[PDB]
């Protein structure tokens, strides 16, 4: 059944999920437009961790002897301390990582931080590391602008939908949102310089890769996602070889049938 | 909210076995079962009554019964359905066939 | 209905299904004694020549992309980027 | 396909228009009078009588003639015949509606039973959907049992407006066997609704009435749900089976027609002979029966029309019913050529993406290559080699659409190839093929492998690609299909090849791994405890084929 | 050997359009019938020789097509017609969308 | 076949195919309101002999030319009986050589023709095209000798009431006047 | 009467000819399967105009073999007679049952009894003819006929015409 | 908007659709004790201007019928009072991408 029920469904060139009529089913395959294949469990560091740790890790204040980047990291470090026009970028960045937090904590209440997402950034850097034999001793050479102003310019090229209007170029920001959070998370000034001493080279590379490795994870207009989805479920429904409620195969049967008289009706009230 | 439940429930039927399935799939299904209006069942009594052409619903549980009432009310079939084409021996609009390929005679000159 | 080469909206990149079919299609022709637009570095397997024509982007074909409502967009093997 | 060329342009089916046959067309189309019920024997003489099957329909006996249409057997689809009934009959599957329609319209003047006037009605006549605009109307008229002459307009319930006339009460109706009956209400009045009647009331129904009801002026008018002229499927739909000559072999269908025919003539010869008025409607049921069973046999009205020996009878419907039949078991899935199956076994010496094809099969299965300067040589060699040695071939085909059977033909070793000709050759090392293990319920239950011709008799697949097919070697069998178009292969190697299937989307993670020996063993070999000495280390190195030669 | 529902469902999955058609046609059924561009039926009396074509009833000689379809399907249709139902085969879409 | 600029949505019952006659009722394929490829509307195209002779010639010629643009890698002279040869050549060059029809169309078209100058034929057109008359008439008129309104309005009944005898007669006067000699 | 109708055709091209000058081959094949053709719905396709600006559009590649299919949109000079059309031609054949006049690419025949009365048929003539008080009709003589009815057939179109009306006869 | 307690008389209710344009709606006390829109599950909806709508179609090249629908009786549809034809934009959270925009036309 599952199969006969979704044959006709596939991802159409506009990046919508429709059947044989034209009826939209998903306006973006998987609420994100990514081909399941290109996805891995990553961690949204921004979420978990005391309000304390957060600061000590993502906070940068160029107007303070103890909350600034020690020049032992940035080439133009000593000549930054105090600069007021930077502290605004630096502060924008933080009032954002901050928004990200709340946002995430509004979506994933559990506090669970590990989720499937496109482009494995953890590893994308790991390579950058030993690919330029980055030494943890000497300092970087990134302008604070270099960083914060490229991370932004990055998000700009992570296109899923391409439309030439608003209603479309707006769904865009959406289908990406979750990703960027992870993104802004891993490419935060402090981090970028204190944890993984990237040079400008390393960075500009880490950036190129992400963009293209992302544009690869998109979903190909052609995939017959309907059938797929079906199988993906029915399949593991065959490997099912069998705390006191209707559970499993007989259940799944119930569900699909939209049965009114379920053996177990339960209901949890908090 | 219902969808959110239908999904949630279904998800629990696959997790209770320690197996993992990527959202998107159960999502899609849960969605198919819900767009239309309320709760459309994955059964002969539901999704097999929808505006989908005849020949497609033909290939499932009511066959002749469904065909009969097709010439009766003179239905028209788009032949946009997977099944449809399969029955005709035609290349269906699926992956490899979600488009057409042409010989641009123009570019077929600068190539020499 | 058609669509101007501008206002274009599809994916700048070639879909696997496309490329897959182009090579095939192209092979088929090459295998049929169609003219080959690249120097055969000595190749002799059509689908292999096809892989070559496709890397020097010298395949004279055009992928018409029908949309859900019928309108289409036309891209050339030339244009379309090939990551994969 | 078919062979022989046709100046007829060629297209693809784009729309499918489902209609109902108008006795009128049915006639037009036919080429067969079909008056007799017999089969052939023009007084035992073999051939066929201008009676049933071939009063010009298709043919048999390997003889051109198909209404001069020649071409013979293969290439002459059937050519429908017709057979004028004696009296109108119901359409076994439509009965259900023919009824519901009458309960929707009253006889005598034949017209709707609710017009724009009744308000609850308007809201129904707007529902754009013949499938619901009907199951609505009906629900509103099944109750009305009086063909009203005047109703209270959009104004005063005092004032009464006039429309159609004849308040002849409407009778409720029930289904008894293959006939419709209704009462007219002190005390009821039960009479049988003669087909001959229904037809009429329908014939008269209005054009905007058709449509208002789920119908279509051009393709399906209700008056057609009632059969008057019966199409007669030609041989190919109901072919025979000869045991050479002087015997039989007729198909089940060719009998219910034979029946229907009998039951049709017996009737007729009564309306023109001693017609004992109501001793006829006892043989008009028989027709209604046959002309009904012919199409359906699994009714609730019991009698299965068991054919001598108590064998059920294959109603046309039955041939299409789910599974094992046409739709589901012939069209949605088929037996196919260029396919092999045997037992599978592990062989830790094949690359992942390969698959051991036994020589026996590599020599059986073939691939149509097209002669090209690039190959000519290689190809002529295979052709020279013959269909018995391995790397060889077994069929050459020139432009003239003729098969040269390499195993016979006095020109076996001769032949000069011609650019354009094709050479069915043997499957060879590296021809991509689709391998698979039923039950198929994964993209991966079917993947493409590199063919590696090997001895002995078993498909030898790599171990790690085991779990996707979900197979054991405890005697499990697998199927192999062989591509055919240079573009066909393309689709296998570019989307179906195993290496591509490695990371499964059904669970955004890889789907093949390392098991048994390799696994178990890979651990031991790892341990801090485990040390290896020169003599071996060296061999091990040698085994990894991509070793850079740097001890 | 068998290439049934399930094995199809996978090719659709794979998105292997052509290969599917191939198993389904060129490697099994495959048949060349004629139609009337008027009444979408197999009626047509093709004498592939003297090119004569006709189709009395809808009466033609000019508007005629040739299509390739799985014999099983032809039969599906013929069987349907015999049950008095008409399967129209048209080579052009007039309903749009 | 050779398809024709409009897809007449044939709904099964193909029956009504009217009569073909000088009632100006010509096959559906020849109404006066047909469609051009560009997708526009355009009056029918009525060619009167010796106008056709020029149009056929025109292309058959510009054909020979562009038929040599690729081989690298108002008066004339009384080409009568002279034109019979001068054309047979244009053919044995740019024709199918098995177009016995065209040969025979060029003879007829060139023997019965009534004009030699694309200038004379030009006026013929600039004249009749003021009538509002339908193309098939504005053709039969151009390629048919006519002295009286009767010889006309009889061999072209579709005229009968669409024009006074007097006028249709002036036009006939100016026809034999322009009628190039031989 | 002769027309210039806007037509279009479909040519299936084998990959073989997918050359550099394909356009060339197409056109050429257009002209082989058109100039000299005949239909009841178009009449006589006599000549393709504007050889140059012939629109080819983009052709699509079929799907089993590589043959591509282009819808060639052209324009040409056609000619299909009608019932009630008045045209004059050159006589060709003349027998006891009548003479056949040749109007253009077509051949219209006139029945002895579809002619007038005072006109008889002289068999003992050479070449064969039809005599009258003052008129003499034979081989090369030019006549003006009124087409009474048409009949389409294979690759041609014949038709019967009369010379029994007025302003009809020789010229 | 009228609020009945235990119920209304079936003789009464059939008097609402008798004075157009004007529109009326009927709500039981017991169903308004809790705002259904505050429930963990039910995400927030939004009415779309007959302008914002005629746009949603033009941007997805959609026909009205190919759009995901919501019931005329659907709880939330009443909380906002939709009308056969009015479209709603459903904006919810997603474990695949924070926010997902969806639409529901009415029937
Ligand atoms: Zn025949
Ligand atoms: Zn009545």
């Amino acid at each position: 059944r599952l199969v006969k029920a979704l044959e006709d469904i596939m991802v159409h060139y506009d990046n919508t999920t429709r059947n044989s009529l034209g009826n939209v089913i998903q306006f973006i395959y998987g609420e994100d437009g990514m081909d399941a294949a290109h996805i891995e469990k990553q961690s949204l560091d921004t979420i978990g961790g005391s309000d304390a740790a957060f600061e000590k890790r993502y906070r940068v204040d160029l107007l303070n002897t103890d909350h600034t980047l020690d020049p032992s990291l940035l080439e133009s470090g000593s000549e930054i301390l105090g600069d007021l026009k930077l502290q605004v970028l630096l502060d924008e960045e933080y009032k954002q990582l901050v928004k990200d937090r709340k946002f995430l904590r509004e979506v994933f209440v559990d506090g669970e931080a590990n989720w499937p997402l496109p482009v494995n950034i953890r590893r994308i850097i790991q390579n950058a590391q030993q690919t330029f034999h980055i030494d943890h001793t000497k300092p970087s050479d990134l302008t604070i602008k270099d960083i914060v102003l490229g991370v932004k310019d990055l998000q700009e090229n992570l296109l899923v939908l391409r439309g030439k209007n608003e209603i479309i170029q707006n769904a865009q920001r959406d289908a990406v949102t979750l990703f960027c959070c992870l993104l802004r998370s891993r490419l935060a000034t402090r981090r970028v310089l204190q944890e993984y001493r990237l040079t400008k080279q390393a960075f500009d590379w880490v950036l190129s890769n992400i963009e293209a490795q992302f544009l690869r994870s998109v979903v190909h207009p052609g995939e017959m996602v309907g059938v797929l989805a079906a199988q993906s479920i029915g399949e593991p429904a065959t490997q099912m070889t069998l705390k006191k409620v209707t559970s499993g195969v007989p259940r799944l049967k119930e569900i699909l049938n939209v049965a009114k008289n379920m053996k177990t009706p339960s209901l949890t009230v908090y | 909210a219902g969808r959110a439940a239908l999904y949630k429930e279904v998800y629990n039927v696959i997790a209770s076995d320690g197996s993992y399935v990527n959202y998107r799939h159960m999502a899609l299904l849960v969605d198919v079962m819900t767009t239309q209006g309320g709760l459309t069942s994955v059964t002969r009594h539901g999704f097999n009554r929808s505006n989908t052409g005849a020949l497609m619903r033909c290939s499932f549980e009511e066959t002749v019964e469904i065909l009969f009432e097709a010439g009766a009310s003179a239905e028209l079939d788009d032949c946009r359905g997977v099944s449809e084409n399969v029955i005709l021996g035609q290349m269906a609009p699926i992956g490899t066939g979600a488009f057409d390929v042409m010989i641009d005679e123009e570019s077929l000159v600068k190539y020499m | 209905k058609a669509i101007p080469k501008d206002q274009r909206a599809t994916t700048p990149y070639m879909t696997k299904y496309e490329r897959a079919r182009i090579l095939g299609t192209r092979a088929l022709q090459i295998s049929m004694n169609a003219p080959v637009f690249v120097d055969l570095e000595g190749e002799t397997d059509p689908l292999r020549i096809a892989m070559k024509e496709l890397a020097e982007k010298k395949i004279p074909l055009v992928i018409r992309r029908y949309l859900p409502d019928g309108s289409f967009e036309d891209w050339s093997v030339e244009e379309l980027i090939v990551d994969l | 396909v078919g062979q022989q060329y046709s100046s007829a342009p060629l297209r693809t089916v784009k729309e499918v228009q489902f209609g109902l046959f108008s006795p009128e067309e049915v006639r037009a189309i036919s080429v067969a009078k079909i008056r007799f019920p017999e089969t052939m024997d023009e007084t035992q003489t073999r051939a066929k009588i201008g009676g049933l099957n071939d009063p010009r329909l298709g043919s048999i006996d390997r003889n051109l003639k198909c209404q001069t249409c020649q071409e013979g057997m293969n290439e002459c689809p059937g050519h429908f015949g017709h057979i004028d009934l004696a009296k109108p009959v119901f359409h076994v599957g439509f009965i259900a509606k023919i009824k519901k329609v009458c309960e929707c319209v009253c006889m005598h003047c034949g017209k709707l039973l609710l017009d724009e006037h009744n308000e609850l009605m308007r809201q129904a006549l707007a529902i754009k959907d013949s499938k619901k605009r009907f199951a609505a109307i009906w629900t509103l008229c099944k109750t009305k049992m009086v063909c009203e002459t005047d109703v209270p307009s959009e104004d005063d319930p005092t004032q009464l407006v006039s429309r159609g006339g004849c308040g002849n009460t409407q009778p409720t109706i029930r289904k008894d066997g293959l006939k419709l009956v209704g009462s007219w209400k002190d005390e009821p009045e039960l009479r049988v609704l003669s087909t001959e009647e229904i037809l009429n009331i329908f014939k008269h129904i209005s054009v905007k009435d058709f449509t208002s009801l789920g119908f279509n002026e051009v393709f399906s008018r209700p008056e057609w749900m009632i059969l008057t002229c019966l199409p007669v499927p030609p041989p190919p739909v109901r072919p025979s089976i000869s045991f050479n000559e002087s015997q039989r072999g007729e198909d089940d269908l060719t009998f219910k027609l034979a029946d229907i025919l009998k039951a049709n003539i017996s009737l007729e010869t009564l309306e023109h002979n001693g017609a004992p008025h109501h001793a006829i409607e006892e043989a008009e049921s028989l027709l209604q029966f046959h002309v009904a069973t012919y199409m359906d046999n699994d009714i609730a009205g019991q009698p299965q029309a068991l054919q001598k020996s108590g064998r059920p009878v294959k109603s046309i419907r039955a041939r299409l019913k789910g599974k094992e039949g046409r739709i589901r078991g012939n069209l949605m899935g088929k037996r196919v050529d260029f396919s092999a199956r045997t037992v599978i076994s592990g062989d830790p010496n094949l690359e992942l993406d390969q698959v051991g094809v036994p020589k026996s099969i590599a020599k059986t299965l073939t691939y149509p290559e097209v002669v090209t300067p690039y190959n000519i040589d290689r190809l002529t060699q295979l052709v020279r080699n013959g269909p018995n040695e391995h790397p060889g071939a077994k069929y050459v085909i020139r432009d003239s659409g003729d098969r040269i059977d390499l195993r016979y033909s006095k020109r076996a070793g001769d032949i000069q190839l011609q650019y354009g000709w094709k050479v069915e050759r043997h499957i060879m090392d590296n021809d991509p093929v689709l391998f698979n293990r039923q039950p198929s319920l994964h993209k991966m239950s079917m993947m493409a492998h590199r063919v590696k011709v090997i001895p002995y008799s078993t498909f030898r697949l790599n171990l790690s690609v085991t779990s996707p097919y979900n197979a054991d070697f405890d005697g499990d069998e697998m199927n192999l299909h062989v591509p055919q178009s240079e573009e066909t292969r393309a689709e296998l190697s570019q989307l179906c090849a195993v290496p591509l299937q490695i990371v499964s989307p059904q669970s955004n993670k890889p789907c093949m791994g390392i098991v048994q020996d390799t696994l178990c063993g890979i651990r031991k070999l790892t341990l801090r405890d485990t040390f290896i000495e020169l003599d071996q280390v060296l061999n091990m190195l040698y085994w990894v084929p991509d070793w850079d030669g740097v001890i | 050997l068998r290439f049934g529902e399930m094995e199809r469902d996978c090719m659709i999955a794979h998105g292997a359009a052509s290969f599917l058609k191939e198993r389904l046609m060129e490697a099994s059924d495959a048949f060349r019938v004629h139609i009337c561009g008027i009444c979408g039926l197999m009626t047509v009396i093709a004498k592939l020789n003297h090119n004569q074509f006709e189709c009395k009833g809808c009466d033609n000689k000019i508007d005629i097509y040739q299509i390739h379809i799985p014999y099983a399907a032809k039969l599906l249709f013929q069987e349907l017609m015999a049950m008095n139902i008409t399967p129209r085969l048209y080579t052009d879409r007039s309903r749009d969308f | 076949s050779t398809s024709t600029f409009q897809t007449r949505r044939r709904r099964l019952k193909k029956v009504e195919e009217e009569e073909n006659a000088a009632t100006l009722q010509l096959g559906q394929e020849f109404q006066l309101k047909q469609i051009n490829h560009q997708g526009e509307e355009e009056e029918l195209i009525a060619l009167n002999l010796s106008e056709a002779r020029l149009v056929i010639k025109e292309a058959l010629v510009e054909r020979r030319r562009a038929f040599k643009r690729s081989q690298k890698k108002f008066m004339h002279s009384e080409t009568r009986e002279k034109e019979l040869e001068s054309i047979d050549v244009l053919l044995e060059q740019t024709t199918g050589g098995n177009n016995k029809d065209l040969k025979n169309t060029m003879q007829y078209l060139t023997n019965f023709s009534r004009f030699r100058d694309q200038e004379t034929v030009g006026a013929v057109i600039q004249l009749l095209k003021s009538t509002g008359l339908h193309p098939f008439e504005v053709a039969q008129l151009g390629s048919l000798a006519c002295d009286t309104a009767d010889e006309a309005k009889t061999l072209i009944p579709s005229l009968n009431n669409k024009i006074s005898d007097d006028e249709l007669e002036r036009i006939l006067k100016e026809l034999s006047n322009l009628e190039t000699l031989y | 009467m002769f027309f210039i109708k806007d037509l279009s055709l479909n040519i299936t091209l084998h990959p073989s000819f997918f050359g550099p000058r394909m356009k060339q081959y197409l056109k050429t094949k257009l002209l082989e399967e058109v100039e000299g053709s005949c239909t009841g719905k178009f009449g006589y396709i006599l000549c393709v105009l504007d050889y140059d600006n012939i629109d080819i559009q983009r052709g699509r590649i079929l799907p089993t073999d590589g043959s591509a299919e282009f819808n060639v949109k052209y324009r040409a000079v056609v000619f299909k007679p009608f019932k009630g059309e008045v045209v004059d031609g050159t006589v060709v054949s003349c027998s006891q049952h009548g003479f056949e006049v040749q109007v253009g690419p077509m051949k219209v025949f006139v029945t002895k009894h579809l002619m007038p009365q005072d006109l008889t048929f002289n068999a003992g003539s050479n070449p064969p003819s039809y005599q009258s008080s003052e008129d003499v009709i034979t081989i090369k003589s030019r006549i003006r006929v009124k087409i009474e009815g048409c009949i389409s057939q294979v690759s041609s179109i014949h038709a019967i015409g009369s010379i029994k009306e007025d302003y009809l006869g020789a010229i | 908007i009228f609020v009945y307690q235990n119920n209304i008389t079936p003789s009464a209710m059939k008097l609402v659709p008798s004075i157009p344009p004007a529109t009326i709606e009927t709500f039981n006390e017991a169903a308004l004790v809790v705002n259904i829109t505050h429930h963990e599950l039910v995400p927030k909806h939004i009415r779309l201007s007959s302008d914002e709508k005629r746009e949603l179609l033009k941007r997805y090249r959609l026909k009205e019928s190919q759009l995901p629908r919501i019931q005329r009786a659907d709880p939330v549809a009443l909380y906002l009072g939709l009308k056969r034809g009015e479209v709603v934009k459903i904006i919810r959270k997603s474990e695949t991408s924070g926010r997902y925009a969806s639409y529901r036309i009415c029937m």
